[PDB]
């Protein structure tokens, strides 16, 4: 399947709030009763670290201000108050099928 | 005012829920669901 | 916990080399694994999986009947090797273990095939990273 | 070593958590009876329960399927006794009202009845202020309030309206679990689980701010809820010392019957007799003071400490309601909310003959009137109370489906599994 | 009928030999008087709420009986309580000890430890035995 | 049902023919489903509960089985052949009626939950 998703830069400052969305071309829904896209986050020079695994929950170690939704081609993820150390990348993968693929990285300054 | 379509909207009496009293209205309406009837000037 | 790999470095075109990630503390025979390669300046490509008894292997298209997996839930490590290598293939290698836990394999009843489920990812190892030229 | 072999077991004691469908039990005839429905199995008077000896089970009493399940059948079937009869589409019509506490009940004349076509039939009539609604454009001429509502539908006047308990039974190879503790929270595991086939008693009431017929909370006075610290979730207040109540119709009421269905007759107020006296209700002045302490000391448990604030909560949702053999009351109680902690106490009642729905829209059922003077009593035991966020309580809105989980805060339902295998040494010869 | 249910399953065993507490024997003593015909003595008088509830549960009480029989029926274990086969345990389905399922065990933590593999269990029975043995069966009829 | 008037070791022959005839008699409905079933369905379980309680007393499968229980003759002392050739089955039913379920439990206890403590 193809999964792409936009804006892919987002250079900003710290104080407000923004989103990330990913575009999905085959709808994911699996049949144990939910959507198999993970969301996360690579510094650069760095493996990349958890943000939230399911669009609905979160990972440990996570701020409060990471929400994201969807539906089951629309993909959102949304970034209230967006912190200061928000560099490098946020990747969008899903786990429908194989072979799982990516998007391209939506780098933020 | 912006073929044959949307030209007509309409106006009847009805008095359905309260009973008491008929009342005239304004509807839109399309062609593909009305007839000119007969004996009468532009009736519907 | 701790997740690292070894066996990296820089070879040839048609060379064979074999990387060795190996896992800290969880039980290894309960998860599955994964690789995934980084390319420098694009974003990621999804390399292969194993299941949890080390029996179900999927691989990417690309690399496929090239590249060699395997477990040793014993030892607690995790291979990955690799043959008729070429320039393209030059990229940051990463293992990975899967965020939840997976089960046995479940046999539906109205056909005789088992299921390995497969979900993503959460720990990433730093990983090593191969060069393929001159 | 010896060779385990695989061997099957009939009858293990194993069961999981499921969901089901359910039916009644009463226990004892006409069949008309809207909630009791003497169309049911009849019970059995053998004590079923067995206890258990080593179980730690959590239980919910909001996540629970088996309150959800009566909203929507408790629904179901007070609308399928509602279908046969008789609508009341042309009386909204153009009233002229008159008055004969100042003017209450209401001398209305309407004047068609479309039994034929061509002649329509004056008409006397008696109503209430709970049903009519001014018009704005003459003098004092009215009309019923729900009109543009939805469908008025009169319920047959020879139907029952009295609570019978219920015994939910569950269907074979089911079984109910039913903890017995004390002290429970509502949501936390429990110690002493006994399993019994079907529930005990569940009278159907209807009312709102409070319980009437209830159950018992034993030893003490217990206070449930789940999100504390939230406003939102409502907590519930279960008592022991059952609190009665007197209320009553201190009037006649002569009834008349009105033809206008062709074989379905409309019946409204004839005339009353006597003296236009106000219903009421009567409540014991000394056991209600006395138990309302008793609840802040459980109050003073959760929020110890900005002192416990009684403050009483549109005609509806904000008066108290309840049934009285088949007629519905409205009254304030504002009397009962009135204290703080640091004879015969008479609530004034109002009389409304249309009804609404739980959902409170698409329909709107009107009650006949009844002949004679009605007398009831009833045990008070149940509260409903909101905290707003020193704390302050007020009674609450009318979500009628929280009345269930005053009574199924016990109840789980399982699924008995009772085929499953073990190994051991012994193989069966081929 | 649940009264063992904190026991462990090296002692459940003990009060087992009464007929898993006389288990079908309650739903014969049910459905005696659930066939009261007091329903044949109204015709239910209608077709109320209850009476189509009451039809959604004798079905489940009709069927949820019959796959406990069946699944008995087809294992070469019909009617029996307590009866043995000729499967294998595989140490993979569990590596636990032996005293430690019977002794220091309830049972419904021990259906969650094999929940997973029970539908394996299920056909390794019947075509390693029970299919297989009535043709071995058959062989030994043939001389 | 040709044999009620026979003695209980004459009856005894015809045993075939009333239990074939239990489940659904002849098949009526001749397809005719052109134009509103717990008749069915109580038939069904009429003949389920037997054949369970046949299974839980040893005795699925046969028509005629012994037992390791002996008589009581409080239920009722008449004799061998005061009974069985000269008694049809509708009086032996009423002679035993008041006793049915008290049979039951023994049938059951000492026949099978006695006999599963011999398996070993
Ligand atoms: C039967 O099968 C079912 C599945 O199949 C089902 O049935 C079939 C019939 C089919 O129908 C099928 O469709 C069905 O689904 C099996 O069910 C599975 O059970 C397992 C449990 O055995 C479940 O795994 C858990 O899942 C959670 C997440 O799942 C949630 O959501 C699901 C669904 O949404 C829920 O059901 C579930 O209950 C949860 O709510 C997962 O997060 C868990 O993993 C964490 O916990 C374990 C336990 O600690 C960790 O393992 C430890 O790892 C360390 C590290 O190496 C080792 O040292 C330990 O030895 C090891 N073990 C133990 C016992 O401790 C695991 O690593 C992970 O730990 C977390 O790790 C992260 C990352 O390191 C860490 O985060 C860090 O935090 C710090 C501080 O904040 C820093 O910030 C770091 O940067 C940050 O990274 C975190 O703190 C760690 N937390 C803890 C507590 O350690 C767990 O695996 C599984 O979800 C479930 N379902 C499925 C589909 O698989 C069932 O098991 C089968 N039955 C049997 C008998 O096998
Ligand atoms: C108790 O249960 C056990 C587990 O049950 C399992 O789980 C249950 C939940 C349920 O789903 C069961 O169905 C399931 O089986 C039972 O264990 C099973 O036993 C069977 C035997 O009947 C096993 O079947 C054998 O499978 C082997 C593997 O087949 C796979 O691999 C073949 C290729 O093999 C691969 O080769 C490459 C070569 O490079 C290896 O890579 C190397 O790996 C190294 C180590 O990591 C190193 O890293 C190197 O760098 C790397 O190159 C790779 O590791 C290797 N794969 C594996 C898994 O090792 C494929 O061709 C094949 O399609 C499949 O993908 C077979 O080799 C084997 O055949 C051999 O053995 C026969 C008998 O021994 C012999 O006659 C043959 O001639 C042949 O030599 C079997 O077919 C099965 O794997 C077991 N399950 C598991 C999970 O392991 C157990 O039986 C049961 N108890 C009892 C009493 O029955
Ligand atoms: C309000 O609650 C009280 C107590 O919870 C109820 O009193 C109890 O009522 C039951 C039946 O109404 C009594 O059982 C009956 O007792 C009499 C005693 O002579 C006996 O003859 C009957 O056969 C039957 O067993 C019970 O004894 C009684 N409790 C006491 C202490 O007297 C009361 O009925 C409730 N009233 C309302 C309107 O809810
Ligand atoms: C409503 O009823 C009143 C009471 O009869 C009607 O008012 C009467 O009208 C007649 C006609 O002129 C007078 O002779 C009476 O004296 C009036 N009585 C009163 C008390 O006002 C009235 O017409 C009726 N209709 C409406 C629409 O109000
Ligand atoms: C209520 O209003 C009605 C008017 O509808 C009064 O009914 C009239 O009563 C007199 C006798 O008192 C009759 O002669 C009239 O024919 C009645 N008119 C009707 C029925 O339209 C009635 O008296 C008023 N008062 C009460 C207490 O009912
Ligand atoms: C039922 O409620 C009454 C009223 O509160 C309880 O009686 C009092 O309980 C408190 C708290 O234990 C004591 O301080 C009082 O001394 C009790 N008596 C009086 C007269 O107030 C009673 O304990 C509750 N339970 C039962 C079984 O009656
Ligand atoms: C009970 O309700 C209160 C709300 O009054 C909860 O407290 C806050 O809930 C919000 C909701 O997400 C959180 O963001 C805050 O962090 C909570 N505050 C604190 C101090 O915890 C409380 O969590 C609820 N408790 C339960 C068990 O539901
Ligand atoms: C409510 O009405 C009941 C009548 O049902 C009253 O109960 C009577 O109370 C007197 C005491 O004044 C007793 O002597 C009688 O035996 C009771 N009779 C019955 C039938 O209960 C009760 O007092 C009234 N008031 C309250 C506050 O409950
Ligand atoms: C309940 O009855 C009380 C009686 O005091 C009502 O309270 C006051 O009633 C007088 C009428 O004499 C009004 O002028 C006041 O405005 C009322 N006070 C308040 C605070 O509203 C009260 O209105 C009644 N409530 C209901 C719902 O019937
Ligand atoms: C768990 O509950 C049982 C219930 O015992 C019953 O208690 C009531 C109390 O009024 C009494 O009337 C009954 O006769 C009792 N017996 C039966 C068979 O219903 C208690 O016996 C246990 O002690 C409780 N367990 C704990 C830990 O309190
Ligand atoms: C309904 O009746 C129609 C007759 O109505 C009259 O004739 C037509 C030509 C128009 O002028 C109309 O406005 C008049 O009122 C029939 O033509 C028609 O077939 C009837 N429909 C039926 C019977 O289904
Ligand atoms: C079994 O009972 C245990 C108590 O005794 C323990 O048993 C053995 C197996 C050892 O683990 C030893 O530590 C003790 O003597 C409980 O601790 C245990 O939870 C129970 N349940 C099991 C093992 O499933
Ligand atoms: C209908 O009205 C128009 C204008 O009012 C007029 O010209 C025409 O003659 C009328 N047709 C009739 C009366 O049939
Ligand atoms: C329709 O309405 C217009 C309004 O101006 C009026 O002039 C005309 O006569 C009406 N025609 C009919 C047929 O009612
Ligand atoms: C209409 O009747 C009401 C009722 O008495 C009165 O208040 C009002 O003044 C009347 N209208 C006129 C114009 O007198
Ligand atoms: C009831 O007690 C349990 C512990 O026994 C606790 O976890 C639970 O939260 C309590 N209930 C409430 C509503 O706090
Ligand atoms: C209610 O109490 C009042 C006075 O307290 C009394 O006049 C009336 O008769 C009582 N009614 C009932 C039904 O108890
Ligand atoms: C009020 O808070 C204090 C602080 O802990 C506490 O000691 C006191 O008991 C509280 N008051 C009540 C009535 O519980
Ligand atoms: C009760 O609530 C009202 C609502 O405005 C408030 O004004 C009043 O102060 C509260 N307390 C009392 C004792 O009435
Ligand atoms: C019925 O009666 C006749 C004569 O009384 C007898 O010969 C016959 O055998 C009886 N039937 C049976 C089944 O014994
Ligand atoms: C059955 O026999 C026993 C003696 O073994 C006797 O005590 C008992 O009374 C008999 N049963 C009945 C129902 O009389
Ligand atoms: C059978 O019983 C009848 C009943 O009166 C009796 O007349 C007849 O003699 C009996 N026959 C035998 C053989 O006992």
């Amino acid at each position: 399947i193809v999964m792409t998703q936009t804006p892919l830069s987002l250079s900003v400052t710290p104080g407000q709030p923004a989103s990330i969305s990913c575009k999905s071309s085959e709808s994911l829904r699996q049949s144990n009763g939910k959507t198999s896209l993970y969301w996360y986050r690579q510094k650069p020079g760095q493996s990349p670290q958890l943000l939230v695994f399911e669009v609905s929950n979160r990972f440990s170690g996570v701020s409060d201000r990471f929400v994201g939704s969807g539906s089951g081609t629309d993909f959102t993820l949304r970034i209230s108050r967006v912190e200061a150390e928000d560099v490098g990348f946020y990747y969008c993968m899903q786990s429908k099928d194989f072979p799982l693929t990516f998007g391209g990285g939506t780098k933020v300054d | 005012r912006n073929e044959g379509g949307e030209i007509k909207n309409c106006s009847f009496n009805i008095t359905t829920s309260m009973r008491d009293k008929v009342q005239k209205e304004y509807a839109l309406f399309y062609k593909l669901d009305v007839v000119p009837i007969k004996n009468d000037n532009t009736s519907y | 916990v701790q997740l690292v790999e070894s066996g990296g470095g820089v070879v040839q075109p048609g060379k064979s080399v074999r990387l060795s990630c190996v896992v800290s503390d969880f039980p290894f025979s309960k998860y599955p694994m994964y690789w995934v390669r980084q390319a420098p300046g694009k974003g990621l490509e999804w390399v292969a999986a194993i299941s949890g008894d080390a029996w179900h292997v999927v691989y990417s298209n690309s690399v496929q009947g090239r590249f060699l997996v395997s477990r040793d839930n014993v030892k607690n490590t995790l291979y990955l090797e690799m043959n008729s290598l070429k320039i393209e293939d030059t990229a940051v290698y990463r293992c990975a273990r899967m965020f939840q836990e997976s089960g046995p394999p479940r046999l539906d009843r109205w056909s005789g095939r088992n299921y390995y489920y497969y979900s993503g990812m959460d720990v990433w190892g730093q990983g090593t990273t191969v060069t393929v030229s001159s | 070593a010896e060779q385990l072999w695989v061997t099957v077991y009939y009858g293990v004691p194993v069961w999981k958590e499921a969901t089901t469908t359910l039916f009644c039990a009463s226990d004892a005839t006409e069949v008309h009876n809207v909630w009791a429905t003497h169309a049911c199995v009849p019970t059995d008077p053998n004590p079923q329960e067995v206890v258990l000896e080593n179980v730690t089970e959590n239980f919910n009493m909001w996540k629970n399927n088996m309150v959800e399940q009566m909203h929507e059948d408790i629904i179901s079937l007070w609308d399928q006794s509602l279908k046969p009869c008789v609508k009341l589409t042309p009386l909204c019509v153009t009233l002229n009202c008159t008055d004969l506490e100042g003017g209450e009940i209401k001398n209305c004349s309407f004047n068609i009845t479309t039994s034929m076509r061509d002649k329509v039939q004056k008409e006397y009539a008696l109503f209430y202020k709970l049903d009519v609604v001014p018009i704005k454009n003459d003098n004092t001429s009215y009309r019923l309030i729900s009109c543009n509502t939805s469908v008025i539908t009169q319920a047959c006047p020879k139907v029952s309206f009295e609570p019978i308990p219920i015994h939910y039974c569950a269907p074979a190879g089911f079984a109910i679990l039913k903890c017995n503790d004390k002290k429970f929270n509502g949501t936390g595991p429990c110690t002493n689980v006994s399993t019994v086939q079907c529930t005990h008693g569940i009278r159907p009431v209807v009312s709102t701010q409070l319980l009437l017929n209830g159950s018992l909370a034993e030893e003490e006075v217990v206070i449930r809820s789940a999100n504390f610290t939230d406003n939102a979730k409502i907590i519930i207040v279960q008592l022991n010392k059952s609190v009665e109540i007197n209320c009553t119709r201190p009037n006649n009421n002569t009834r008349k019957s009105i033809h206008i269905g062709p074989g379905r007759a409309f019946y409204t107020t004839g005339e009353i007799i006597g003296d236009i006296r106000q219903a009421h209700c009567n409540i014991s002045g000394t056991k209600w003071n006395d138990t309302l302490k008793q609840i802040v000391v459980k109050l003073k448990e959760q929020f110890g400490n900005k002192t416990i604030v009684f403050n009483h909560s549109d005609p509806e949702i904000v008066m108290h309601s309840f049934n009285c053999g088949g007629e519905f009351f409205y009254c304030n109680s504002t009397q009962l909310f009135n204290s703080t902690w640091n004879g015969t106490i008479v609530l004034p009642c109002r009389i409304k003959q249309i009804v609404n729905m739980w959902q409170e829209v698409g329909k709107a059922m009107y009650a006949p009137p009844i002949k004679g003077q009605i007398r009831c009593s009833s045990n008070i035991t149940g509260l409903i109370l909101i905290r707003d966020g020193t704390e302050i309580f007020r009674p609450g809105g009318g979500d009628m489906r929280d009345n269930w989980r005053s009574e199924l805060y016990k109840y789980k339902v399982v699924k008995i599994e009772p085929l499953g295998i073990a190994p051991t040494k012994a193989k069966r010869r081929v | 009928f649940l009264g063992a249910a904190g026991s462990t399953m090296g002692a459940a065993s003990m009060t087992l030999t009464v007929q898993a507490r006389l288990l079908l024997s309650g739903i014969v003593q049910q459905q005696n008087n659930l066939l009261r015909a007091i329903e044949a003595q109204q015709h239910l008088l209608q077709l109320t709420v209850w009476g189509i509830k009451q039809l959604q549960a004798r079905v489940l009480a009709v069927e949820r009986y019959l796959k406990d029989q069946q699944l008995l029926g087809i294992w070469g274990c019909s009617g029996k309580l307590i009866c043995t086969t000729a499967v294998p345990w595989n140490t993979s389905w569990s590596n636990k000890s032996y005293n430690q399922i019977w002794n220091n065990m309830t049972w419904m933590e021990w259906e969650r430890e094999i929940d997973n593999y029970t539908s394996l269990i299920y056909t390794l029975i019947e075509d390693s035995q029970n299919q297989q043995e009535k043709n071995e069966q058959e062989l030994l009829e043939l001389d």
